[PDB]
């Protein structure tokens, strides 16, 4: 199934940071885990995006999550999380970066 | 990030909200560390208890901090 | 005794060098941006010259070497930190991500 | 000495900064010769010079 | 051939203009200038300036990502390349209006076009770029074969260094990064802390498969004064050694001096003293341990001890002096030994000791010598006098040169000629009492009587 498929990706993501062998009764209990944490995931969205009145996600409530869950505080931000973890293809689209002419290509 | 996959999550789920372009890269980021803690408490309970081999209930017991935690 | 006051003339060629290419290509950056449709708040400390905080960052490194740590206020920009932090020329300290650094390359 | 020691030292930092400049900026270089002869010095150490 | 040059040159004068505006045939005409590209190329070539227009446009994004990708992969020069169409291209990936799979085709034309190519000077002043393309993980084996060709002594760097000990710990064993430390443990060796695998791997694109990597060039892998010391392994032949010999080192092991014979020549003139006594210490480790008569009796291993003592035969004869590990080791086998397992090899291993005194030699080797002398055949009784006749070459030629090269002494060289007198005419009259005795056990046979007289014609 394409649901299993995909999240089968994050299953080896999580045998990879344990660095131990898990049983597959043990992963099914994971990917039950992944699956109503997306529904919670989904579910805290939709109150940051009734509280603006709007259906279209936009970013400031992705940092807003982040804020309330701990993982953004005063010393570390949003920018320290996606220069270390993410590729460069993804650093250069979400993080503004200074060019010629004061040209930024994430242009807000 | 699999860009394709989380499109097809959130319009299963709740079929009337939209996402635009690299918002999921931040659902990615997220699932990133989400999966990081998860190993981290589950480590933690495994060297706790003296045992190697992480059990169910070690699962179990980092499901009722770490989600305790994203709700708000 | 004349190779040392050649590598100072090579110095000095490099910091006109350094000079005339930060003033042509990166201007003075201005505070008063985006101001159409919204109101962003914005502090009342000046952003300076890339070439005014790149003089700096070679003056907390070469005369103390113990101290290179920088902290991150109100005059920088955070793209002129993230132009240092793409290509290698700074790094962040790794408990704290606030105090910014010039890495030395001899080593 | 201990001057010549600081100042390759010096050298080395700036010659390797001032190439991830130009490289960070997104300008071509290719149209201005006395830049190209920058850049074409750039590379070389204090063994060379 | 000059309608397919003329039309290419109506080809690249449309090319140099742009995308013209206020024409909507872009999908006939361009389409056919992109299939005058390979039908020149495939059968003719292209000259030096015809890169250079069309590496330009390719690289800066004005006509696409499938046209600028159609031109890399079939483009076959004729002539040298410049290194300033080299210079100017790195400058258009500088601007950021290219793709990623058009960066693929732009590293593999470098890999495959790197022979043609005679100008090196400013390809390698812009290392500093080249390296600076590893933080895209898509390009990541593409660059590490150019960091692999164009780097010198002072392109290892100690941040460079440093890097990849990271990307060694972040993204795991790789064998385009295990290569690229690879040259620089071939190059700096003290920059390195963390030591490498030597084994056996083909550690790139080799072994002549040229026309294997045109049939994946289709579609295949394109979409993501000085007092110090001289090295002993920079001698590769003769000249080498007879530029640079007042500085050479010394080196991790002494089996490696039998091995080559070049080293064979520092010892010819050098008269140190715990440069011979390391040599001792080894030899005799290796002739005790490694003999016949301690083993359990293998062919193996006595076919390789007889290859051994081909190897001292000729260094010893090199040299003209046998060496002090080699008399060491008769003073304690002739006692051991019957007469055969490989006796050409032991008869000359008893033919190259040098001068000593004679009653030091007559306990230790000629009564274990005429023990087995009057008792064995005859055809070892002549491979006896065949060895003392070339004892009588080589301790005579020691003696005859030994009064020319000594000025030292002040005082009268008659006791010491005189005390060298009895040595060698006591060695004659006890050889000559071993053919007069030998004589009469056989009862005249001529055999014997060719070599009695072949030492005394000496």
């Amino acid at each position: 199934d394409p649901h299993k498929a995909g999240l089968s990706h994050y299953v080896k993501l999580f045998s990879f940071y344990a660095k131990m062998p898990m049983e597959r009764k043990a992963l099914e209990m994971v990917e039950k885990c992944l699956d109503k944490y997306f529904q919670h995931l989904c579910d805290d969205l939709e109150v940051f995006a009734a509280h603006a009145g709007r259906k279209t996600v936009k970013p400031e409530d992705l940092e807003l999550l982040m804020r309330r869950q701990g993982l953004v505080t005063d010393q570390v931000s949003l920018h320290v999380l996606v220069e270390r973890h993410l590729p460069l293809e993804y650093r250069q689209l979400l993080i503004p970066c200074a060019y010629s002419g004061n040209s930024v290509f994430p242009a807000q | 990030a699999p860009r394709g996959f989380l499109k097809r999550v959130f319009k299963r789920k709740k079929p009337q909200l939209r996402l635009e372009k690299s918002g999921d890269l931040l659902v990615h980021l997220n699932c990133l560390l989400f999966v990081h803690r998860l190993a981290e408490e589950s480590r933690t309970n495994a060297c706790a208890s003296k045992c190697r081999v992480i059990n169910k209930e070690h699962v179990l017991a980092a499901a009722k901090v770490i989600l305790k935690k994203s709700r708000g | 005794k004349t190779k040392m006051l050649n590598i100072k003339e090579y110095k000095e060629k490099l910091l006109s060098t350094l000079g005339e290419f930060l003033e042509d290509h990166f201007p003075l950056p201005d505070r008063s941006v985006k101001k159409k449709k919204k109101n962003i708040q914005e502090s009342s400390v000046n952003l300076i010259t890339l070439h005014e905080m790149l003089e700096i960052l070679i003056n907390r490194l070469f005369d103390v070497p113990h101290d290179p740590y920088v902290k991150i206020s109100d005059s920088f920009w955070p793209p002129y930190v993230e132009l240092l932090l793409r290509n290698g020329i700074a790094l962040r300290h790794p408990e704290d991500p606030t105090r910014i650094r010039l890495e030395a390359f001899h080593q | 000495r201990q001057n010549l020691q600081m100042e390759i030292k010096i050298t080395t930092v700036i010659q390797h900064v001032f190439q991830n400049l130009i490289l960070g900026s997104k300008v071509n270089w290719a149209e201005d010769p006395a830049l190209k002869e920058i850049v074409l010095q750039l590379e070389k150490n204090v063994d060379m010079m | 051939d000059q309608a397919e040059e003329d039309a290419l040159q109506m080809a690249v004068g449309y090319f140099e203009k742009g995308p013209i505006k206020a024409s909507q045939n872009k999908d006939k005409t361009l389409e056919k200038h992109l299939k005058t590209v390979e039908n020149v190329a495939w059968k003719n070539g292209l000259a030096s300036e015809e890169i250079d227009i069309l590496l330009n446009i390719a690289l800066s994004g004005k006509f696409g990502n499938a046209v600028n990708t159609r031109i890399l992969k079939c483009m076959i020069p004729a002539t040298v390349i410049s290194e300033d169409s080299v210079v100017k291209a790195v400058s258009w990936l500088c601007v950021g209006k290219c793709s990623g799979s058009t960066k693929v085709l732009f590293y593999r034309w470098l890999v495959a076009m790197f022979d043609f190519i005679d100008r090196k000077e400013q390809i390698n002043l812009l290392y500093g770029f080249f390296f600076a393309s590893l933080q895209d993980d898509a390009l990541c084996p593409y660059v590490c074969h150019l960091l692999y060709l164009l780097t010198k002594k002072e392109n290892v760097k100690p941040f460079r260094v440093r890097k990849l000990l990271d990307l060694q710990a972040k993204m795991g064993m790789q064998p385009h990064l295990q290569a690229l430390l690879s040259l620089y443990k071939f190059f700096a060796p003290a920059l390195i802390s963390v030591s490498l695998p030597v084994r056996k791997k083909i550690y790139f694109k080799n072994s002549e498969n040229l026309w294997k990597t045109a049939l994946l060039a289709v579609k295949q892998r394109n979409r993501g004064n000085r007092s110090g010391s001289f090295p002993l392994e920079q001698l590769q032949s003769f000249p080498q050694l007879l530029q640079n010999i007042h500085c050479l080192e010394l080196p991790s092991q002494m089996g490696s001096v039998l091995n080559n014979s070049l080293l064979l020549h520092y010892i010819n003139c050098v008269r140190d003293e715990p440069v011979l006594l390391r040599f001792y210490y080894w030899l005799s480790q290796t002739l005790q341990e490694e003999c016949i008569w301690y083993k359990v009796n293998n062919y193996e291993h006595g076919k390789e001890f007889t290859n051994f003592l081909d190897t001292i035969i000729r260094a010893e004869c090199f040299l003209q002096e046998g060496f002090y590990s080699c008399e060491a080791f008769l003073y304690k086998s002739l006692p051991l030994w019957d007469g055969l397992c490989c006796r050409s090899q032991f008869l000359q291993l008893v033919s190259w000791i040098p001068f000593s005194s004679f009653s030091e030699v007559k306990p230790l080797l000629f009564d274990h010598l005429a023990q087995l002398f009057f008792t064995s055949t005859i055809y070892f009784k002549c491979s006896v006098l065949q060895s003392l006749k070339e004892l009588l070459q080589n301790w005579l030629l020691w003696l005859s040169m030994d009064i020319h090269m000594k000025p030292v002494t002040n005082s009268p060289l008659e006791t010491t000629l005189g005390g060298s007198m009895n040595s060698v005419s006591k060695l004659i009259h006890y050889v000559g009492w071993l053919s007069t005795t030998a004589m009469r056990l056989e009862s005249n046979n001529t055999f014997l009587l060719h070599f009695i007289l072949d030492f005394y014609e000496k």
